[PDB]
């Protein structure tokens, strides 16, 4: 029945190219210093795979493992992840996640922390 | 030529180290120096930008 409506209001529009250059992913630092903030943020990332890559799935696994962590977070020091044990323990942030950002044919792999 | 040898008779030697010696900072000066440059190469390259709102 979807089908059937999507032929009744879509089929007029037009199929008849802009594809995606690849993006060049650069070692880099953008730093803007503003002293008058009460917290930092800083987030950090290598060039990941793409949407469609195998990898991302063996990366989510690693990712999960290294987790996220929130100063509401009950778990504090019993916590399973290494970082958020310690970023609890320590009180070394506020919060911190890992990402997978994908995009075709390339990504940020990495983690963002506030502290 | 002996009384030379006499007063300093390492004067072979001291000589072949001393091409060993150019030899090898022949090497490391700009060997090293392609490592400063590399590390500060950060610094170098960096722009400023002040942006007050
Ligand atoms: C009487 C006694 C004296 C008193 C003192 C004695 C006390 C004891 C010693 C204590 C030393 C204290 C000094 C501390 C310094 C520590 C380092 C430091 O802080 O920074 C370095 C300081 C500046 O560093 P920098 O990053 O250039 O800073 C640039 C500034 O931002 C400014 O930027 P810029 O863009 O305006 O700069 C322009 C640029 C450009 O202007 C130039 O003059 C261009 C000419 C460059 C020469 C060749 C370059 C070599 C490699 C580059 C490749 C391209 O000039 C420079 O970079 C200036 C530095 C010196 C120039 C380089 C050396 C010239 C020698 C020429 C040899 C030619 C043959 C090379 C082949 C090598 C293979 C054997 O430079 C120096 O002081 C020179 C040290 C490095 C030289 C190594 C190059 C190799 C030379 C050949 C080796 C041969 C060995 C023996 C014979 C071999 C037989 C086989
Ligand atoms: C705790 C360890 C300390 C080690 C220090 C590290 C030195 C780092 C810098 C090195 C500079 C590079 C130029 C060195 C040239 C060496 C060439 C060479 O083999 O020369 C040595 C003598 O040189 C020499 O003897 C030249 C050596 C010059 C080093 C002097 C600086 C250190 C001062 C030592 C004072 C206690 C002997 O040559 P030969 O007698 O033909 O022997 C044949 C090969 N075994």
């Amino acid at each position: 029945q979807l089908l059937d409506l999507a032929q009744k209001h879509f089929s007029g529009l037009s199929g008849t190219v802009p594809t995606l250059s690849p993006c060049r992913f650069t070692g880099s630092q953008i730093c803007h210093r503003e002293d008058g903030l009460p917290l930092a943020h800083v987030a950090i990332a290598v060039e990941g795979p793409g949407w469609a890559h195998p990898d991302n799935v063996a990366l989510q696994v690693a990712n999960a493992i290294i987790g996220h962590y929130d100063c509401t977070y009950g778990g504090g020091a019993h916590l399973s992840s290494p970082l958020a044990s310690i970023a609890a323990t320590n009180k070394l942030c506020q919060s911190f996640q890992t990402f997978n950002i994908c995009y075709a044919d390339t990504g940020l792999l990495g983690a963002h922390f506030v502290c | 030529t002996f009384l030379r040898w006499a007063a300093e008779p390492e004067h072979d030697h001291r000589k072949r180290m001393g091409l060993k010696m150019l030899l090898m900072m022949g090497l490391l000066l700009p060997l090293v120096y392609a490592m400063k440059r590399h590390k500060w190469s950060v610094l170098k390259s960096r722009k400023l930008a002040y942006r007050p709102p």
